[PDB]
Formats: structure tokens, C-alpha cells, sequence
């Protein structure tokens, strides 16, 4: 078996800029190699084959080169709708792929917390919402403290497309626990760490 | 110009099995082979096998072999794509794809829309609806919980209200049902003086909410 | 879940007769992607596994003779015997393959109706290996008899004995269609050597009046 | 040609589990998936659950409560079965099964199955007695009696005598052991001629009898 590795597993950049990707094979293949693009709910699209050819009604600024076990994908001046994933193919074997991300100035998040609702606790069960909203760039972590106890397993985040003005990024966590456990406890906690943040923020309420 | 046309999206429950269709358009169905490949969701493309049009001779990937039947109709121009015994891993959109020519035979130029198949014994649920109450901006929304199947849309006040909005990709609970949530940022000063209702509909169960949101 | 029905759960049929069995099922079957009716028949002779007699809902098995044949869609199906044989013997199960978990019918047990025959009754003294020690088995046989219904009971110096008897019958023969039964009478060496006479009297519909096998010694 | 070996039988204490194996060979093991059946003596096919050896994914049936694990070991193509907190509900036949295929539809290829008995009873082998014939045609036979666990075979001149035998169903004795008895009508001309016997073989206590019935 052939193992296609793509390189890096996210390129962030900005219009104009050159980009350049990278696929590595596990044994020499010459040069049968072929590049994809696919954007999100869009079947792939062909942009380079035999390595460096470039496929049916592809723009100029596409290109790669490279033989044996080494390739790279070039555009020579990102533009918009070039912001998107990027794949590699040898024979049977696709790579990982590589997500090319608009970059910007970093944005710290707006943090918000929502308390359960009170019709969803007459039903026996408590979800909380914390939100991060409008931030960039993409990593952040997002820790639930239940009476300053690290909770964990009971939580599931969220995250939104890169928006297409400010090129930010929105994070919801919903934690849900049962009504009873919920009573059990009275200060919820969400812990936000970020990069754009000086110091780790956490907002909280009370009347569990 | 080349066209593949694909059959429509499919759920079924373990055990079952699918069959997906690709009609062949704009060139001659016998010429080239007819490839199919999947991408499981938030993954990448994974190839399956091939068949020859011609011959009706097929070869899988050893990961699917003994699970993937692969035919053609040639009368119709049509692939199938058959998979059994299906797994919780077979969650995917499959596409059809062929090579470019008899040179350049496994650089896929062509590429049907996909077909999703969803493998899940959830039975047909609606949407519970709760509110996110607010407390310059402030910050509402709507958790839309525990439903089945997956597409939902979310609108405010009827289409009326559309800047600063963010409605959430679902996520798949433990329950084997979708939840997500939708907020939208608003001047304080319309709290007190405007109304905001989610506008929630989940065309499958026929399920279709309307919830107002208002501060503590 | 899919809970597949099969009523009656028993059929008595002549030899030549045509038989239908029938299959029911909770949610359809049919997988309207590629139009399989994800169904299977399955016959069972005794004491072997059960055999994959038609799948699809009506496509034989390799070897399966031309006298089976499936049919049905959906949520009803049926199995049909034109001209039964006797090695048509069997339990035949209904099996839902459409989707986990998959779940069988109850099955119907085909019995082969047959001319009366009465049974060749034998008796048995007990061997003098076993006396030793310390037990003695007085057993009776009723060999190749039809039908299944058959009364036996023991007498010991003309005292007919209750509770210390034991049947056990074979399923009715593949070729011939009889029965075969066995009667054992369990004793104590000491009881045993008490009486002479042991007899196996048999009252079974091809008897004028019954038959008796005995013997004298202990 | 496909083929799929089970033991013959397996004796279980209350308190351990049951280990059941499938030795499989004929086919590639690794490109069809194999179910367990359940199947209680005289009564109908429950499906346990399936298994695909190339990556040992599993699908169960929900009513056994979680209490079944599917395994295989590809080195020896041999699928295993194994079932925890035992009783008597448990006892049974247990099938080792493969798919027909992949576009195809049931079960092809079965094994034999593996009488399954969980007790705390030990195991104790048979005492095989004759049962001698007293022309025309003659009757004859061997009683097994007091073995545990089932089953027993039996065979008559190794294999060379099939026609007219009988071998009833065994019989639980009010002492807690099985017996049955096998027999076989042949013609009274040849009981001075030739000699007749009893093949026993019960694989739980390791014991295989041979005896010449005699007049
Ligand atoms: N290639
Ligand atoms: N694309
Ligand atoms: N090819
Ligand atoms: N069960
Ligand atoms: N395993
Ligand atoms: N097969
Ligand atoms: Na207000």
C-alpha cells in the first residue's frame, strides 16, 4: 500500500498571496499524479494531472510539479474562491488533505453564556450554552467547571465556516446533564483560552 | 459536455443494504471505466473499485471486497454501486468518477454530484425547540434538540431578520439524534422594544416551530 | 424490530399433496434500491443444521429440487410444495435478512401422513453385564408404525406399573414415513429377581387388539 | 469446498462463561461476514449476532443484553463466540454461520453446532450394555445409559451397517444422566454369521466403547 501525506494539514493565507502544497508518497511513482478541489457540499474538481498538467478550464496561476515521491501544488496568487481543500491522488490512494484558510488579524471572542431554558427542565434534562462568537484564528479551547470541577464527556462544541466578511469564526459548547444533577450544583462555569485573549477568560452564572 | 448523474440520498438502518446509480451522459459508456469513491463525513476521499463497462469485470479495494457489487447497464448507460451488510463507517457521500482517457486513466476529470447514504436506526423525530434568553449587542438564540433526519433551517422573524446570525452545522448526540443551536447578536435597546421569534422547520417529521425569545 | 409470523406451526400432508406455507412480517421486506425481497427459507431436518432452501424470497438453492417454490413481496410470503416427498420431513423457518436484528419465524414442522402401519414390538431382557451392578433395564421396541400415537405399558407378574417407565420416540423415518419407539423399565437387581413374568403390552390403531411380548426369567 | 468445524459439545458452570470456536477454511475468512444462532433443543432459530473478521466489527442482538462477545482470529481463520453470566436459560445449540454473499441473500454454510450445556453437574461417561436378540428377521441393539453430558453417537460395524438402525432420542433418567438406546433389525440367518458392533462415543468424558452384541 501506497500512504499519500499532504502537507500542511491547514495553510492560512491571504488573497494574493502564494500558496504552496506538498504530497509526499511512500514509494517512488514517477510522476502519475493528480490534484482536487473541493469546496463544501461540492463534488471534487481536477486541477493538475500527470503531476504537472493542468486539467480542462483551470487558470494558469494552478500549477504543480515534483516526480518520484515528492509533489507540490502552486497557485501563484490566491484569490477568493480559491479558499478551499485540496487533495492528492496516486493510483488507488488519496491524500488527507490540505484546507486552505483566509488569514487575518487575530480577533479575540465575544463570550456568552445561556442557562438551561425553563420549559426544557419541566421535561427532566438541563443543557447550557456557551458561545464564542466572531474569532479568529480557529483554535480555541473550551473547558465546563460545574462548582470549579473540570466536567468532561458531557460536552460538545460546534464551529461555523469561515464567515465571508470578516473571515471569523463562531464556537458553540453545549453541556447537558439531567435536571436532577443539574439542582445538585449552582455555579456553571465556561473556561475559554484563546489567543487573542491575554489572560484565560471564564463566565459563569449561578442558580443551578 | 460530460454528464453523471447520480441516484438520490438513501438512509437506512444496519444490517441493510443500498444501491446507488450513475447515468452516463455526453460520451460513449463503454469507452471508460467507471469508478467509485466515498468521503465519510469530515474525512477525505476513499476509493472503492472499478468496473469495466465493456466487460462487466470488476475490482474492489480489499477493504471492500466481499462488501461492494459493482454492475452496469449499458442499454441505460447506468453504474450501480451496491454495498451491504451496512455499517455505522458507511455514512458517506458516494461518487461516481471517471478517468480522463485511455492515457490518463485514473485522473478522475469527471465526477457525478454524490449520493449520501446514512446508515442509522433513529426512526423519524422532530426538533424540541428552547430558547437562548439575552442578558451595547446582545447576544439570543435557539436550541433546536434532538432530531432526526439531519436537515433543519432556522430563519427569524419570517426571513425579516438576517444580519448577525448564526445558525450552527448539527451535531450527532448520543442518542443517534442531531442537535444544534442558532444565535443572533442585537442592539439592548431592541430587546426592549422588538421581537424575535426562531423560525424552525424540519421538513422529514413535518415539524415546523415558531418560538419567541424574550430577556429573563 | 421485525417479528416474522408463521401459521400453523404444524402441517400433516400426504405424499403427492401440494402444501403452502405461509410468512408473514411486520415492515416490508423489500428494498425498493434494488428491489430484493430480503427473505429466506430454510429447511431443517432432524438433527442437522437448517438449510438455506430459497433466498430472495424465491430463487432456489443449488440442488434445491424444481417441486420448491417462493413467492411474495413486502410483508407476505409463501412457500409451496407441489407433490411432497418424504424426505420433504423437515422444519421450515422464515428469516428476515433486511436490516439488524435479523429475526426468524417461528418455523412449521411438515409431518408426511401415511397409511396406518402397526409396529413390530420386540422386548428385551436385562443383561447379565448390568445386573452386577446392581440395576436392571427391561426395554421394548416398537419398530417402523404409523401413526405417531401409540400406548405401551408394563406388567410385571401381571401388575401393570405406573412412574418408572420412560419413552422416547424418533422422528418419523425419511424413506417410509413410520415411527420407531422405545419403552424402558428401570429396576432395582433386587426387585428384579422378585418376579418372573415381564411383559410390554402395545395398543396402537393397526392392532385388532393389542400385542404383547414378554419373557420369564429373574 | 466451504466448511465450518464446531465441537461437538461444551459442558459450562454457572459463574463462567461460554467459549465457543468456528474453524472455518474453504474461502477467503476475511471477505464475509459470519452470525451465531441460537437454537434450544425442539424449539426455534434465535440470531445472536454477526461479525466481520477483516476488522472484527460487531453487530448484536439487543435481547441478549450485552452478555455475548463476537471475536476471530484471522492467523487461524477461526471466529469465536463467547457468552458471560451463564444459566440455564443458556443451554442450547449455538450455529456458526456464513453469509451467502455479498449481492446475495440468508445463509449458505452452517456448522454443525455445539451442544452448549451449562450445569454444575460433572461429567460421567456411558455404560454401554447389549441387548441381545431372542427366523425371519431378528432385532438387536445397545442401551447407553447413565452419561453426562449429551451427546452421544453411535454407529454400527464403524459405518458398515446403516440400513434398519434406530438411535432414539436420549432420555434425562430420574438420576440426573441421560440414556438411550440404538438398534437395528437384521436378518436372523445371519446372527451365527456375523458379528455386530456397537460404536459409542461420548467426546465429554473422552470415551469411546466398542461391544460386541451377542445372543
Ligand atoms: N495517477
Ligand atoms: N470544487
Ligand atoms: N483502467
Ligand atoms: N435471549
Ligand atoms: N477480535
Ligand atoms: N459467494
Ligand atoms: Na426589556
Amino acid at each position: 500500500e501506497i500512504v499519500l501525506t499532504q502537507s500542511p494539514a491547514t495553510l492560512s493565507l491571504s488573497p494574493g498571496e502564494r500558496a504552496t502544497l506538498s504530497c509526499r508518497a511512500s514509494q517512488s511513482v514517477s510522476s502519475y499524479l493528480a490534484w482536487y478541489q473541493q469546496k463544501p457540499g461540492q463534488a471534487p474538481r481536477l486541477l493538475i494531472y500527470d503531476a504537472s498538467n493542468r486539467a480542462t478550464g483551470i487558470p494558469a496561476r494552478f500549477s504543480g510539479s515534483g516526480s518520484g515521491t515528492d509533489f507540490t501544488l502552486t497557485i501563484s496568487s490566491l484569490e477568493p474562491e480559491d479558499f478551499a481543500v485540496y487533495y492528492c491522488q496516486q493510483y488507488e490512494f488519496f491524500g488527507q488533505g490540505t484546507k486552505l484558510e483566509i488569514k487575518r488579524t487575530v480577533a479575540a471572542p465575544s463570550v456568552f453564556i445561556f442557562p438551561p431554558s425553563d420549559e426544557q427542565l419541566k421535561s427532566g434534562t438541563a443543557s447550557v450554552v456557551c458561545l464564542l462568537n466572531n474569532f479568529y484564528p480557529r483554535e480555541a479551547k473550551v473547558q465546563w467547571k460545574v462548582d470549579n470541577a473540570l466536567q468532561s464527556g458531557n460536552s460538545q462544541e460546534s464551529v461555523t465556516e469561515q464567515d465571508s466578511k470578516d473571515s471569523t469564526y463562531s464556537l458553540s459548547s453545549t453541556l447537558t446533564l439531567s435536571k436532577a444533577d443539574y439542582e445538585k450544583h449552582k455555579v456553571y462555569a465556561c473556561e475559554v483560552t484563546h489567543q487573542g485573549l491575554s489572560s484565560p477568560v471564564t463566565k459563569s452564572f449561578n442558580r443551578g | 459536455q460530460v454528464q453523471l448523474v447520480q441516484s438520490g440520498a438513501e438512509v437506512k438502518k444496519p444490517g441493510a443494504s443500498v444501491k446507488v446509480s450513475c447515468k452516463a451522459s455526453g460520451y460513449t459508456f463503454t469507452g471508460y471505466y467507471m469508478h467509485w469513491v466515498r468521503q465519510a463525513p469530515g474525512q477525505g476521499l476513499e476509493w472503492m473499485g472499478w468496473i469495466n463497462p465493456n466487460s462487466g469485470g470488476t475490482n474492489y479495494a480489499q477493504k471492500f471486497q466481499g462488501r461492494v457489487t459493482m454492475t452496469r447497464d449499458t442499454s441505460i448507460s447506468t453504474a450501480y454501486m451496491e454495498l451491504s451488510r451496512l455499517r455505522s463507517d458507511d455514512t458517506a457521500v458516494y461518487y461516481c468518477a471517471r478517468g480522463k482517457n485511455s492515457d490518463y486513466n485514473w485522473d478522475f476529470q469527471h465526477w457525478g454530484q454524490g449520493t449520501l447514504v446514512t446508515v442509522s436506526s433513529a426512526s423519524t423525530k422532530g426538533p424540541s425547540v428552547f430558547p437562548l434568553a439575552p442578558s451595547g449587542t446582545a447576544a439570543l438564540g435557539c436550541l433546536v434538540k434532538d432530531y432526526f433526519p439531519e436537515p433543519v433551517t432556522v430563519s427569524w422573524n419570517s426571513g425579516a431578520l438576517t444580519s448577525g446570525v448564526h445558525t450552527f452545522p448539527a451535531v450527532l448526540q448520543s442518542s443517534g439524534l442531531y442537535s444544534l443551536s442558532s444565535v443572533v447578536t442585537v442592539p439592548s435597546s431592541s430587546l426592549g422594544t422588538q421581537t424575535y421569534i426562531c423560525n424552525v422547520n424540519h421538513k422529514p417529521s413535518n415539524t415546523k416551530v415558531d418560538k419567541r425569545v424574550e430577556p429573563k
